[PDB]
């Protein structure tokens, strides 16, 4: 679900 | 016969967004697992590559017009062109004189053999060297360096890639931006342009060859433990 | 008013087991992420603690009877008690001279505070603090110490656990060996073994307490990235 | 799954 990547994509 | 100036625009946000997002000084390194030097190397420079997608990410963010796509393209673009970005912005720390990225001191030297010692094999570390010492030659203008890296990134031909109309027509956007400003500012840059891009293709050759060797680091649990969550999920093949 | 020789047999084997996962130099711990003194010590202490991981499962493969377990259930085990064994084998690191763990100079020495720029309150950290400090005061023989590690570790009341049946057995026959260990070996010990119980109901206690505080963690993906897999893995709730 | 845990322990 890329949780961490979603996050640092503001 | 000039740079108009939107183009010179979309430039500045490029080489600022480089100078927020790459540290000259390798200062962080200090923060990583020490490097040792079986695959004794891999928690230091698993860290290295975790660290460094940290920094893709936001140079990306700040690459014009990519924050106006989707989530999902936006994770398409980034899983996909990560490793390719790191392999040309390394290019800034590589030297010539030893083939090897020099970060500081004999702890941050890598060299090839170092990333043997984290489960990557010569079959695959030669082209890299090859590819960063071609790349080297070059001589790029940071102008060059910042728009090859934003261009790889809004790359169409990705796995995943769902717009690739509008992402197409922001790489163009830049590409003419970089055609451009080496026609212009670069003299004796007439045939640059052409090589760059060749290069491109050879990252796509690179990636391949690295996700590969990835694999089978990510398959034996002993290994996948010593990485780090955001590589494992950038590097997974999860799909959204 | 004599140990059998099949008690002391177990006894050499848990005392052995836990020399050959426990390093009382704590030189390891120059190849974890450095200390930082928001959440600088998440870092450090995340691979502290999935170090520590690592060394608890050593251990209990090497209890009498737990390779005899299906895997399910030494992961149910595992994954219950992993923290309380953490904090039970830390006390061996514990100084009641400073109310700290000194693992080895300032950079190793991990006092309350330090814990706090990890994600944890002092609504937990005074609990776990006040459990060390008990439990040093108890000077427990290493025999013991071990002993009730391994108790602890074949808890039957865990989530998870299938065979509550055996289980339970092998940690009847271990509270067997430390009662008659303590009543022959141990002068004074009379009342030991019963306030070695009451430490195992704290921990209990004090992992409801942590497990509320790493929840919190691991859904805030800029903290649970700093993480490592194993910890992600051991301390989440997957259900096998 | 457990992954890593399967494979330390054996
Ligand atoms: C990254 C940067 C740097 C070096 C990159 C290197 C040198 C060491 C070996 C690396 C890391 C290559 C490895 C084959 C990557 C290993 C990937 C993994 C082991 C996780 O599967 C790719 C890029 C190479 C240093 C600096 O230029 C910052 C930049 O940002
Ligand atoms: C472990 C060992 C040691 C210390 C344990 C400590 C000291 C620092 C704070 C710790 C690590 C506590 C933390 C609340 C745990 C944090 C868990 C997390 C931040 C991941 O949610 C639990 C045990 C404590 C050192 C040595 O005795 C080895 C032993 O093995």
């Amino acid at each position: 679900r890329h949780k961490i990547l979603h996050r640092l994509l503001q | 016969h000039m740079l108009s100036d939107e183009q010179m625009q979309i430039i500045n946000s490029l080489v600022e967004a480089h100078h927020k997002t790459y540290d000259d000084s390798y200062s962080d390194f200090v923060r990583f697992r020490p490097p040792v030097r079986r695959l004794s190397m891999l928690p230091h420079l698993a860290d290295l590559v975790s660290y460094s997608i940290q920094k893709v990410i936001g140079f990306a963010k700040m690459i014009p017009g990519f924050r106006d796509l989707t989530a999902e393209d936006q994770i398409a673009l980034l899983k996909s062109s990560a490793i390719e970005i790191i392999m040309l912005r390394s290019n800034q720390s590589f030297s010539l004189e030893d083939m090897s990225w020099s970060c500081g001191g004999p702890d941050f030297k890598y060299c090839i053999n170092d990333v043997t010692k984290a489960g990557h094999t010569l079959e695959h570390l030669e082209p890299l060297v090859k590819f960063q010492v071609g790349l080297k030659k070059l001589k790029l203008h940071e102008e060059e360096h910042v728009l090859l890296m934003a261009i790889c990134l809004l790359s169409p031909d990705r796995p995943g890639v769902q717009d690739h109309v509008r992402i197409e027509a922001l790489q163009d956007r830049l590409c003419d931006v970089l055609q451009a400003y080496i026609r212009i500012q670069h003299p004796g840059g007439r045939l640059l342009y052409a090589k760059m891009i060749q290069k491109l293709a050879d990252l796509r050759s690179l990636n391949e060859e690295h996700s590969k060797q990835y694999r089978s680091l990510s398959f034996q649990p002993e290994h996948s433990m010593q990485l780090t969550p955001l590589v494992l999920e950038v590097f997974g093949s999860e799909v959204s």
